[PDB]
């Protein structure tokens, strides 16, 4: 088989379709896609002209936190009851408009001092529920000290996030960045997880940018995929970004990046690992292209 | 750390003179070892600077060329040995070593003096 | 760089001492250096520009360094019997620039 | 096969030996080894008898760096007109004795103090180019309190290096190493990648080892080795620490590690993974040689 | 093979029945595991009921950590004559209670230290240290870190010095110090996690599920397994964990797809 249907067919697998928005850029509210709250997907497709709007941020494992938020098929969230009391929320941003006013992300809390103060905050969350929860949560990085006064009215800003298994702390670094988007700052996000029985507290001095609830996590079918294809009206199981493929022979060629029910990638003419990068990293790169080099150097020698 | 200085003797006028330096207390042997010139009721003038790791030597305006200092790596000494010493050079050499560098790419502050040797003195006769 | 002039004080009072920078230095860090008569010299101190001193190992915690601009101050806390002696100040490290001393002297 | 013939030919690959420097060496900039700047190559190999002379340094994740600078394959570096105003260029240190006088790596810059003060660097050097470029810089750290305020007149340096992309942050710490070469500071050295379009901001207080300019960072079919051959004449492509190996069968057993198109190994009688190691990290390297087991054995029944 | 026998033989393996341990845990000297001081075992049981009996802690990297030392085989640990002068030894805790008797960790000591220790012996050897909730140098690099009813956890660190190597701890406060060096070793030595009850048989293979036969040439019981062994297939000494209680990312997907990769080609090959 050495040809595509040329679409991704919508049936049977759900097929989400990441129009502007990354998964990630859904995962944090951003405004242009507010139209991925609380959906749910067994394949969440990412289109190459993918951008953001918001506040511009990074992701400390950005891979890792991706690779998981697509496996667990699910961006069903609760809001909760976080006491955030003695400081003042929603903090917002010229850049995340929303109906032309000024917003921030839809599902994290950006906390910014009160009256001149910003007391120290040690809040507890436990689950008592039945299910492992997740809660995704930040750190600013104002491009000024001047600007870190103006926020939060304390320079000495330092986090930790703990539960009963481990703890994260990370440190706020106040410095300037190139402006892009017209802000010279920056945004981490960071992700915690929190089985039954277990107890989140956050702790922080100054400089958190909090959750406003947490996402269920589940052992998904679902998984990830870039392309640029049209969604279809097929039935076929396989999906490749090509289009989707039929199962009339076990041996393909279009792509190695293959969900569900599919014949296998040969050189000769359900959640897996990335198979494709932009950038390069080094060793674990090198280790999780070469496996995938193993497999296909097998099996086209199995044909 | 100590700094001494071999014991000097009296000397003719136009004879040559030599002066030996030593601290080898620090544990890197990649200090400085300066010579500075006091005549009895003079102040102090500096006349030169030596690497005793390599082969650096340093001089000032009124002591270039006229005087040759050497220091033998080998041992890690310094030796400082003048040309048709005159009369009126009857007077003082310090050795100061200085804080040892360490690899460190000897900023301005490296080249300061922290400890003086013994002094020797140094006479010349008619 | 410049050198300064000659001090005298009583028993038990305290004394300064001065050395100066040209106009085309400010923030040049100098030395202080002790040198009885009939004896060898002794390094005692560094003084910098931000009005904070650095110390050598055995110097005294009896000598305090000062420091108004472009010029640099070293302060006796006390002074007793034969104590006084001279006093030089080196101020770069091309050149081991020495200003001349200043003389201490009892009355 | 199973023989070699005991010797690393020249063709048609062509290799670069490091008679006593390691890669890593002549990237920096050794002056022991200053005949391999700009240098390019198909196959860099190392000889187990390489050592330092330079200052005593150590790489904060190794591997990669090594791995990404060996793929690279070209050593090629232009000289770029940083603005280093407030503080003085060319730090020279003895160790590093170059053209019998106190030098410094040749690729790095150690700025030191000027007129007894380290204004608060903020340097840009936007990437104008078509082409992905990789910079190099470093954090020194030193042996003593002493050996801080003496170089940079303030004992709390620290250094933010950001791009368009992501930001990476540098604090040194102040402690004696045990002593190497009569040394006992530090040399961390880092390195930053910077796309086309992209923008590098160096935001530093102190404490840094600037770079004199970029490589030249391009994709290519270049790798690694290290083995103890001499350099032969002849023409077979492969090349293994055993020697050479010409593909007369089409299964080997000299050695595991190879480079070029090749006879697979099997138990019975370009770019890839590291094979074997010197000491032990942890769960990475147990993966990266359960997967050459495992290859082996897949291999070897096959065979 | 599609049964298993159902209880693990200490033949000829030297099998260490870790009852209610876990091996860091006998690795600090639990009181609690003070049978496993100083032991040597060729496979390390895990039974699913383990658990730590006092003060409270955490491994940054514990995969790789519990990979090491199980692969070590070896508890052997020698009494460092450590110069920990200026300091106040054997700090204690309300909850390591030993013999009716507060106590703590066997194998740490709880306290501007600076000082050493030369690997004069020709093998390599490794230490573990603690930081309270620091700088540990060695020639080859330096390791820094910055600080059940007790808020305060535990950080457990691990250096390995080669012969002719010289260790160095400075730090000012908040350290655990090491009392000696474990005589790490390479061997055959693995570690494996399971409930099967102890018997007397001689098969050599072993799963968790129980001990296995080796005469047919494949099996489908469990994947992991230990020794030179059957393999599995879909149909009916030492390597990567292929079990997990958390999830973690991209090296976990990794290591889940290449077991599910040799899976998919054993099958195959079968
Ligand atoms: C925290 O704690 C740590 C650990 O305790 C501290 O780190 C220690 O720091 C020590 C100094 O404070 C340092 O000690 C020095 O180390 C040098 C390294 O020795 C090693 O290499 C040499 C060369 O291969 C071997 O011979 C030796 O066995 C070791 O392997 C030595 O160079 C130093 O010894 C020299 O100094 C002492 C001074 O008391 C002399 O007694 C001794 O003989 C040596 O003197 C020669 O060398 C120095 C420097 O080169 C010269 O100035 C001197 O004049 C001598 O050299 C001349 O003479 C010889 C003989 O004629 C001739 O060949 C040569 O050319 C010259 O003419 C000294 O031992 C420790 O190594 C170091 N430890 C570690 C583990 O890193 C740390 O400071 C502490 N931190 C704080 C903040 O306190
Ligand atoms: C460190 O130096 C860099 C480079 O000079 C500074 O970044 C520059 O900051 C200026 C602030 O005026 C930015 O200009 C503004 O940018 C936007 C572009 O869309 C526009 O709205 C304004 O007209 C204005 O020009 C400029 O883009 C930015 N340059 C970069 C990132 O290359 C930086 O602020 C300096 N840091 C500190 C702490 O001073
Ligand atoms: C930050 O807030 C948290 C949550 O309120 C505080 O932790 C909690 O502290 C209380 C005591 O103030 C603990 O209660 C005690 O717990 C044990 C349970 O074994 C029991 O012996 C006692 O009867 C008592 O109830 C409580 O357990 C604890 N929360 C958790 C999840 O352990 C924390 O102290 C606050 N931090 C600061 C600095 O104030
Ligand atoms: C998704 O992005 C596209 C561009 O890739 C947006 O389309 C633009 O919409 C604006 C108004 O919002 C128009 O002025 C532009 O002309 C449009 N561009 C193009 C190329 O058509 C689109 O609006 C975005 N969608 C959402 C929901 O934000
Ligand atoms: C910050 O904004 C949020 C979001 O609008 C506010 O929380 C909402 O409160 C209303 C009224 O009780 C609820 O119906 C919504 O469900 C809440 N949404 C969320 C996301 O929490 C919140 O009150 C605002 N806080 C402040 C201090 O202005
Ligand atoms: C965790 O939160 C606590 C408060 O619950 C913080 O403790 C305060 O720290 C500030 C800043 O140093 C002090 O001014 C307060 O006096 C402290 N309060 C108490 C009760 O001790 C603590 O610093 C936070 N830790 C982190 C890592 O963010
Ligand atoms: C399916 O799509 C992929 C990705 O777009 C195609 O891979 C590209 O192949 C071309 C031609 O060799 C390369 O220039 C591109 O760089 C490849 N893209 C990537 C992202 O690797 C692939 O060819 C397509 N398959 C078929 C059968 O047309
Ligand atoms: C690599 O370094 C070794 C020493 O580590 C050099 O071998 C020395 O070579 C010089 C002449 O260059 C001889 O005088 C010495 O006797 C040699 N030393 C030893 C221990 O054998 C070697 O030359 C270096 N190679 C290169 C290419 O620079
Ligand atoms: C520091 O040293 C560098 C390297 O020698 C000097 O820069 C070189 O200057 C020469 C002479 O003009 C040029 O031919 C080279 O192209 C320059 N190289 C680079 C990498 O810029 C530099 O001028 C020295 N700086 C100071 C302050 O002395
Ligand atoms: C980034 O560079 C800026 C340059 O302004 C640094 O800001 C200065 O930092 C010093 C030291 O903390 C303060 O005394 C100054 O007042 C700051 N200047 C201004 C204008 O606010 C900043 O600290 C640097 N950050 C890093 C991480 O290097
Ligand atoms: C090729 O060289 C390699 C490396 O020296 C040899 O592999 C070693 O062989 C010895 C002797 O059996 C083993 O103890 C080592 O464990 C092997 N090392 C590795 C990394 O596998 C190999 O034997 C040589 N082959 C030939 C044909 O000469
Ligand atoms: C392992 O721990 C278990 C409990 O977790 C111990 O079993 C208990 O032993 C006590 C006496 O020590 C009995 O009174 C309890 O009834 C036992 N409980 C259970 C559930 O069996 C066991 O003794 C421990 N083993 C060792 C060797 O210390
Ligand atoms: C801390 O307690 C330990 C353990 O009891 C003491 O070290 C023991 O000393 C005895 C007597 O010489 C030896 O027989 C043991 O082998 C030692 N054990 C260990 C683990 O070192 C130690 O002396 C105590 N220290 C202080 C300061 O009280
Ligand atoms: C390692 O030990 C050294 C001393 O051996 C400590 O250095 C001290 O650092 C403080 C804080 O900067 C200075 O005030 C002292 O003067 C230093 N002491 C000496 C003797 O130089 C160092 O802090 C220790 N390292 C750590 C991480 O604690
Ligand atoms: C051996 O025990 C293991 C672990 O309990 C069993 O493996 C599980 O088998 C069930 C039923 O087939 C599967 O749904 C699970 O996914 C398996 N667990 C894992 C972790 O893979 C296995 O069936 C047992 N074998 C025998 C013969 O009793
Ligand atoms: C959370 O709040 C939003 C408004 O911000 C509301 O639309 C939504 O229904 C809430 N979700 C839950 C689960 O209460
Ligand atoms: C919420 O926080 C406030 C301010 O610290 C505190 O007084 C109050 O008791 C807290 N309430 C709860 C329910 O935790
Ligand atoms: C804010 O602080 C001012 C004094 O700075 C005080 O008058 C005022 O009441 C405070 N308001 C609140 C809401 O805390
Ligand atoms: C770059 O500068 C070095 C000295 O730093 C010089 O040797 C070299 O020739 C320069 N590059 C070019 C292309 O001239
Ligand atoms: C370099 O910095 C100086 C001092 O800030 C400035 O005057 C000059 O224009 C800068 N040059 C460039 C090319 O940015
Ligand atoms: C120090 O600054 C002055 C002006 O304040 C300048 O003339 C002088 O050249 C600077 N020093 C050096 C060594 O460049
Ligand atoms: C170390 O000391 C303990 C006592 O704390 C002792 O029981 C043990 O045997 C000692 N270890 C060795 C190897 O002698
Ligand atoms: C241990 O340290 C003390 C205190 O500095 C010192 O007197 C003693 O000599 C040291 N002993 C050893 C064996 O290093």
């Amino acid at each position: 088989q050495n040809s595509s249907i040329g679409e991704i067919c919508d049936s049977p697998h759900q097929i989400l379709d990441g129009e502007n928005c990354t998964l990630i850029d859904a995962l944090l509210g951003d405004p242009q896609c507010d139209g991925f709250q609380n959906k749910k997907w067994d394949l969440f497709v990412e289109r190459s002209k993918a951008y953001s709007n918001c506040y511009p941020y990074d992701v400390p494992d950005y891979a890792s936190l991706r690779s998981l938020v697509a496996s667990s098929g699910t961006l069903e969230f609760k809001n909760e009851s976080f006491n955030w009391t003695g400081v003042t929320q929603n903090g917002t941003s010229s850049a995340c408009i929303r109906g032309s006013s000024s917003s921030f992300f839809s599902r994290l809390n950006w906390l910014t001092h009160l009256n001149y103060t910003y007391p120290a905050l040690n809040v507890t969350m436990p689950n008592n529920e039945q299910f492992d929860k997740l809660y995704i949560w930040g750190v600013h990085h104002p491009g000024t000290d001047k600007d870190q006064i103006f926020l939060y009215a304390q320079s000495s800003g330092r986090i930790t996030v703990s539960t009963k298994r481990s703890q994260q702390a990370v440190i706020p670094n106040i410095g300037s960045r190139p402006r892009i988007r017209d802000i010279p700052s920056r945004i981490s996000i960071y992700w915690t997880i929190v089985k039954p029985g277990d107890i989140l507290l956050i702790n922080s001095t100054g400089n958190l940018i909090a959750p406003r609830g947490y996402f269920k996590i589940r052992s998904g079918k679902s998984s990830i995929m870039r392309s640029d294809a049209p969604i279809g009206k097929c039935k076929s199981e396989c999906i490749t970004p090509n289009g989707s493929i039929p199962n009339d022979k076990p041996f393909q060629n279009v792509n190695r990046i293959t969900y569900g029910a599919c014949p296998r990638y040969v050189k000769q003419s359900f959640h897996q690992i990335e198979k494709e990068f932009s950038e390069v990293e080094g060793r674990i790169q090198d280790l999780e292209k070469y496996v995938e080099d193993t497999k296909i150097d097998l099996w086209s020698y199995n044909a | 750390v100590q700094v001494m200085q071999s014991g000097a003797e009296a000397r003719m006028t136009g004879a040559t003179v030599k002066i030996s330096c030593k601290a080898s207390g620090y544990t890197f042997s990649d200090y400085f070892l300066h010579w500075v010139k006091q005549a009895p009721g003079k102040g102090l003038e500096w006349m030169g600077l030596v690497d005793v790791d390599n082969g650096e030597v340093r001089y000032a305006e009124k002591f270039q060329g006229r005087v040759t200092i050497t220091a033998d790596t080998s041992t890690e000494t310094a030796y400082l040995e003048m040309t048709t010493v005159t009369s009126g050079d009857t007077a003082v050499y310090y050795c100061a070593s200085t804080t040892p560098r360490g690899g460190n790419p000897s900023v301005y502050n490296y080249f300061f003096v922290d400890v003086w040797g013994k002094g020797t003195t140094v006479t010349v006769s008619s | 760089l410049t050198q300064s002039s000659s001090a005298s004080a009583s028993l038990g009072s305290s004394v300064k001492l001065t050395c100066t920078l040209s106009s085309g230095h400010d923030n040049y860090i100098i030395a202080w250096h002790q040198q009885q008569p009939g004896k060898a010299p002794r390094y005692l101190m560094q003084v910098g520009a931000g009005g904070t001193y650095n110390k050598g190992s055995g110097v005294p915690h009896r000598f305090s360094g000062s420091s108004s601009g472009a010029d640099r101050y070293l302060t006796i806390s006390n002074l007793q019997s034969d104590d006084e002696a001279d006093y030089y100040c080196e101020t770069w490290d091309s050149k081991t620039v020495f200003g001349g001393g200043t003389t201490l002297t009892v009355l």
